[PDB]
């Protein structure tokens, strides 16, 4: 469920917040996201 | 045979280090 305050437990990875879509440019390999202070920012869906 | 020229690397053999999505 995308747009609402939930914890996510994606591929082991804990934690809370909101998700929905978004236009990321992940290589085949890509997996995780970050930025310049090293946060994990996006995820890709296991099953999708 | 062969041969054991040496040249120069230039800028060359770089990879992605992780699997971490990362932007600007
Ligand atoms: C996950 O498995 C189901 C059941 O076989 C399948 O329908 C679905 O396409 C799969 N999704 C991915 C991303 O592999």
């Amino acid at each position: 469920v995308k747009n609402k305050c939930v914890n996510f437990n994606f591929n082991g990875l804990t934690g809370t917040g909101v998700l929905t879509k978004s236009n990321k440019k992940f290589l085949p390999f890509q997996q995780f996201g970050r930025d310049i202070v090293d946060t994990t920012d996006a995820v890709r869906d296991p099953q999708t | 045979t062969t041969t054991q020229s040496y040249t120069n690397s230039f800028t060359r053999g770089v990879y992605y280090p992780d699997k971490v999505f990362r932007s600007s």
